């Protein structure tokens, strides 16, 4: 405690009273005569010294400093997700008590933890016999570590496993959950330090931190601190000169995260270390957002002109890529403009990106599913393919990926419904060459085959199915036939229902001739058919006999709602069609009069069929996120639904920073 | 008595094809959200025509209590997908007395779990897990509410 | 570790692999009949048994959980700020130990810090021969902090203390810092618990926390995964059920007050402690108004169908009124409407505003003055009236608190300017009778008597002045013409005239042979007497005399103007009324055309006179909040720049959070 | 060496009535905040207003240092204004060459410092100095600019 090292990598005195053994060192640094006045193991001492602080970055004095730029260059290969090299490594003979360390490591992160307690148990043995405790304290703190990890999980596949993955595993044997938990029985992490030798507890002190949990605890609470700085910054709208209390956050959440990857410490699989990573990124993320919309008042361009903006590096990539689940890159969109924020070293993020989907492959097209690593790597690998809608790919490259996410990844974590999301959204950055159109037709002929099974329905949590996959195509192509859908129908012959529909909605991509011979035999006129069937194209203007199936259904609603108003029992249906047809009469698509004597059963039908008896303190506001411009500017003229609309709006965008309610306020209303 | 005040609710979960009830009961987080959006999808369409109303829609649902089962938990070690009922009571703020009860039941639910805690300090049990609601192609879905109060 | 006791007062089986113990014990406490099978010595012991727990607030197992109201109740003098009675209470004698200690804690709250440490080193020697065991450790553990107290106030006092006091004050004598270095050298806290007896040992497990620093750093990084939640289901329009996150910090807030003041501990003072208050009373208070505002479809009342509305109760407001420093209580005001909250137990209150005050009228109007009691007590004497806008007060504490804050109240935290931002600021949601209008005369007359100073300035930081009380004054009451400043105008003659300043400043206030007097006396002839004599409308109109000033000024500004522009400086006046000169050109109060020559130099102007040559480019959006209803209407019924100003108005509210702005554009312009 | 990049600042202290140095060589945190709002006022009497500019407008300071001069903070050991002079210097962004110089002047600073910043442990100083901006009645102060870049 006699100096205080500065994050920024410079150095100021705070208890030394004595001479200033640190200051003259530095001294020595910029003066190159006074180094040759030493003797030649002195002189090798001062490089053996020199060489350690350009590894550690302490660059000089505070009362010198200058305009220093720290580097940050991290080299093991967890970080640099190169699964296949680790392999190879592995396969390989030990030279050194060294070695097998970083192995003990490298076996880790593959998830094959079983074999990892061996080699961990064969590395405490062995380093018994040698002055050097560093290896043997560590390698302690990982086999505890891992003795954590084995009983997390097997209680997990006992407890949720059965019904998350459907069966029961089974991967550790019995035995060896009988003998860890033989071992460890009698053993508490904070004693660890303590019982050493008294040599292990002079030098090495630095280890301290790790050895209970506390150094998250001492790490935690100081960006704490720095969160409220930051946040107290924005409302303020003050300015930082020097060292920004945001760039001290970055230095502190990349300077960790060297150290625990560098020097092979498990503990980064682990969700305390992730929770570190998740709210210490965010946070600067959040400030550049601030930055960019700063409304200047008398000194910022002569300060910071030509705005210096925040650059998400490859090193910044894969943090996100990593430790995120797929809620909290949501949330995120929802505060940030990411779109606008430049995305550099684009050639890079092409690498791992691809690395994602090379594997994919593997592990899932082989009988084998390590499904001790499947826990670590799919939540990895699901964010990966969201975030790349904010980097630009390269053809070949968007070749694999899509190739991947619709054939390989499983139907457990990725619905059908889900996986037409993904896929558009690697189309905003990226356009529809040829070759992908190829992928995506080949999936709608797969998934089309398989739907020949009286039983084989499909789910969605998008409600989405096989309708839009062609519209993706549609929406980008013009003229894409699909020949295979073609011999698919052309071979059809009578009574294949669930067929019959299925690619009955996929009308529009479909051939000439098949068409015809897909008209005849088609399904009649269900209301579920009217609509999907509008849906295509099929149906242009409305019949009579059209409507005359509308009145029936509004018959069947309204004696279903006598039954639940007497029952006291509401619905909310993910195909009411209530809401719809109102719509089609303040659009005069329907002429019919018979429609005002079900007023009063769904709320937003009285919305649009009565404008002038509705009952406006009803209206609830989120419909209008439903509502497209051509509504929204037929909303905009009537009488009756002018004077109250804007009112609420008001009151919205006042009580809220939904800019959404803003947007329908700005261009339409006023 | 100076400042707090706190209520109940429960959380049954059920499997259909059969009377088989294999879950938690108490949602002592019992997140519950509800959402509406909408983007350039249909970004362009051929027009004349009307509208889809799509709004994609989506229920999260997170109950922790665990206690799942023995006897169905067991004979399950030898895709309908389950279902959810919910129940809740509700009360007068003029007189605060049980008058009504609520009933909220979910067709579709698939339990989807980050399946790894791995906390550095292990912890009292209470297996947080979050739920989505699936749906198909036929009808209604989402939810079907009951209410009490027939007083 | 046996059992997990919840928040809530519900406990929860841990690890018991043997007999539910706790189980049993509230199984005996429902039945009557059980507890009649015991002896009656063990009828006792689960009688102390029994009182202890309901003290300690711990209910009955988590499996019967029912509705639970736990109550709160802090019984602290000293969080009572009854300063008085304590006064007498350190006179009393000594009965007990356990009262010595209670006497010690109450010397350090009123800024005594010399005698309090002896006493701690009176107590200490006395404490063994009883055989207490508590009253020792926690006598040290208070010993170190206010050693620290004593030392990290002499160096304050030497570094910055002399430039915000002015003299070398010397609260603690030479000899004291003497002994108290000696005693405490090597003073290491960490092995305290590690020394006391296994005796101790094993009976005092639970006050361990208290030697390190890991006790306040273990609570804070629950409040950041208690807060970091909390902000994502604010994004996500999520509901909880049961007790939501947010009440789990209340309880574990008022749990930290009670133990953190009743066994008298002296940690409270410091800074790190109030840093757990702002962060976990700004959720709150943060989370109310979100609730307050939101869209549900049908069933989102169903949940909870009601709320606390943060219902702020008494000790709310006792917390609010320490730990929060001025700046601080503004940053919650910008995002938060705390006008919105209703405010409970208002008499309660109104013996702390008047405690807090009729204390400042001991102090200060005595020549004794406690400086180390002033370093603690100024802060909390500030907040407590600030935010006292927002409570209905009584007339008698309008009256006392009124009085005190004029005249007692030392000027230099308080300088005579932001005086008045508080005085106005009493009297927002209350209302100015006679009794308090005749206070405000009060000052008035004492700052006339003052006004004979011959290098007084009346030095200010919001360029406000004792005319605008007065001017304050007449708003409500417009016909309160002034009694005796009219005296002290008549006994004046021209000789003596820095009082013109006040005097012409007040001529709201004189009577009318008063005015007179003064239409004789004074004289108008520089820019100032222009717009001073405009700042009570007195001059209507600009007579071509008066225009010729008007443009002399001018003249001096670019004779200057061409000179720092040939030197190469750029120069921002602080009250430049050119800006205020361009004003009246576009509100037709000058129409002289020989304006038009003066363009050029001040971006603020040329935007006013020049629309047809006018960039807009060099507007800054932070002009239009300072403009007037009128005169938002004038440049609002403009052609030229109504449409580009609504383009630079529409960017900002999208891409800003300042609601000011967003009132703005939809009242007016639109 | 990769990604990063630090600047730096520089504090000047002085007292009227004559040139008493004082200064803070660096200010790592330095917060400068300029603000201006309004809330209400005026008794809207009078018809024409003829007049209004009330903008309040307030200037604070902060910067680091551990270094308060060494003689007469001695001297006086054992409330003529507490002016201040701030200066840094602008880089071009084409060339990134020293060509241009900042001087910051302010005529009246007053010292309004929370003298309660007991910390919990001995820390690495940082006595950290906060200050509101003072303009008087006559006129002037607050602000004035010079710059280099003459080239």
């Amino acid at each position: 405690y006699d100096y205080h090292f500065e994050v920024n990598g410079t150095v100021v005195r705070h208890k030394n009273k004595g001479f200033g053994y640190m200051e003259r060192f530095f001294e020595l640094k910029e003066s190159c005569d006074e180094r040759s006045k030493l003797s030649k193991k002195q002189y090798e001492r001062f490089n053996a010294l020199f060489n350690f602080f350009e590894k550690n970055g302490v660059i000089c004095m505070a009362k010198d400093a200058g305009t220093l730029n720290t580097s940050i260059e991290i080299n093991s290969l967890a970080y640099h997700g190169k699964y296949d090299v680790m392999k190879k490594f592995i396969e390989e003979q030990s030279v050194s008590i060294e070695d097998d360390y970083k192995k003990a490591f490298f076996l880790a992160c593959l998830g094959r933890w079983e074999e990892s307690y061996d080699l961990y148990s064969n590395i405490i043995l062995n380093s018994i016999d040698e002055s050097n405790g560093c290896v043997y304290y560590l390698s302690q703190i990982n086999r505890y570590r891992i003795y954590q990890s084995i009983t997390q999980a097997v209680t997990q596949f006992n407890g949720l496993g059965l019904l998350t993955f459907g069966r029961h595993y089974k991967p550790f044997t019995d035995e060896f959950l009988a003998r860890i938990e033989r071992e460890m029985t009698n053993f508490n992490i904070d004693d660890l330090f303590n019982g050493m030798p008294f040599e292990f507890q002079k030098k090495y002190k630095i280890l301290e931190f790790l050895s209970d949990n506390q150094f998250l605890y001492d790490d935690t609470v100081k960006l704490f601190e720095l969160t409220n700085k930051v946040r107290s910054e924005m409302s303020e709208g003050s300015y930082s000169f020097g060292m920004s209390s945001d760039i001290v956050v970055l230095l502190r959440l990349y300077d960790n995260l060297r150290f625990l990857y560098e020097n092979c410490l498990w503990s980064v699989s682990f969700h305390e270390f992730h929770q570190y990573i998740r709210n210490s990124m965010s946070l600067l993320i959040e400030k550049a957002e601030y930055e960019r919309t700063r409304d200047i008042d008398e000194l910022g361009f002569s300060f910071f002109g030509k705005k210096s903006g925040f650059f998400m590096e490859y090193y910044d990539f894969v943090n996100i890529s990593r430790h995120f689940k797929i809620d909290d890159i949501k949330n995120l969109e929802r505060s940030c403009s990411i779109d606008k924020i430049r995305f550099g070293e684009q050639e890079k993020i092409e690498e791992y990106l691809v690395g994602i989907a090379e594997e994919i492959t593997k592990q899932f097209s082989a009988n084998g599913m390590n499904v001790v690593f499947y826990t670590q790597f799919i939540s990895e690998a699901k964010a990966a393919l969201y975030f790349a809608k904010y980097v630009k790919l390269s053809e070949e490259g968007l070749g694999k990926i899509v190739k991947a996410l619709l054939f390989y990844f499983p139907e457990r974590d990725l619905d059908i419904g889900k996986r037409y999301v993904w896929l558009e959204r690697l189309t905003k950055c990226n356009e529809l060459p040829k070759s992908i159109i190829s992928i995506i037709d080949d999936f709608l002929v797969l998934q089309a085959e398989k739907h020949i099974d009286q039983n084989y329905s499909e789910v969605s949590s998008n409600g989405l199915y096989s309708r839009d996959y062609g519209a993706l195509i549609k929406h980008f192509e013009k003229n894409f036939i699909s020949k295979r859908l073609s011999e698919i129908t052309l071979c059809l012959t009578q009574d294949k229902q669930k067929q019959i529909d299925f690619l009955f909605k996929l009308l529009p991509l479909l051939s000439t001739n098949a068409k015809s011979h897909l008209l005849s035999f088609k399904s009649v006129e269900n209301i579920n058919d009217l609509m999907n069937g509008i849906r295509i194209g099929l149906i242009d203007e409305f019949t009579p006999e059209h409507e005359e199936l509308i009145i029936e259904y509004l018959e069947t609603r309204k004696v279903n709602y006598i039954v639940e108003k007497e029952k006291g029992i509401q619905t909310f249906s993910s195909n009411d069609y209530m809401s719809t047809f109102g719509i089609w009469y303040f659009l005069e698509e329907i002429n019919n009069s018979k429609m005002e004597e079900f007023i009063g059963m769904d709320d937003q039908y009285d919305f649009f069929v009565d404008p002038e008896n509705f009952d406006y303190k009803k209206f609830i506001p989120s419909w209008l996120k439903n509502y497209n411009d051509k509504l929204l500017g037929k909303i905009a003229g009537n009488k009756h639904m002018k004077h109250h609309v804007i009112e609420v709006l008001k009151e919205r965008v006042k009580n809220s920073n939904d800019k959404r309610y803003l947007e329908i306020l700005m261009n339409y209303f006023i | 008595m100076k400042t707090v005040i706190q209520d109940t609710a429960d959380v049954y979960f059920k499997r259909k094809s059969d009377g088989k009830l294999v879950f938690t009961a108490e949602a002592q987080t019992a997140s519950f959200s509800q959402a509406i959006s909408e983007e350039k999808l249909r970004g362009g369409i051929g027009n004349k025509p009307l509208y889809i109303l799509k709004s994609e829609k989506e229920i999260n649902l997170t109950v922790k209590n665990a206690f799942f089962d023995l006897e169905w938990l067991a004979m399950t070690q030898g895709s309908e997908r389950y279902e959810v009922e919910y129940r809740t009571i509700a009360y007068n703020p003029d007189t605060e007395e049980v008058y009504s009860d609520i009933y909220i039941q979910f067709p579709n639910v698939s339990p989807s779990g980050e399946f790894e805690m791995s906390l550095e300090n292990g912890n009292a049990l209470a297996p947080e897990i979050k739920f989505e609601a699936l749906a198909d192609t036929d009808t209604d879905e989402m939810a079907v509410v009951i209410e009490a109060s027939r007083d």
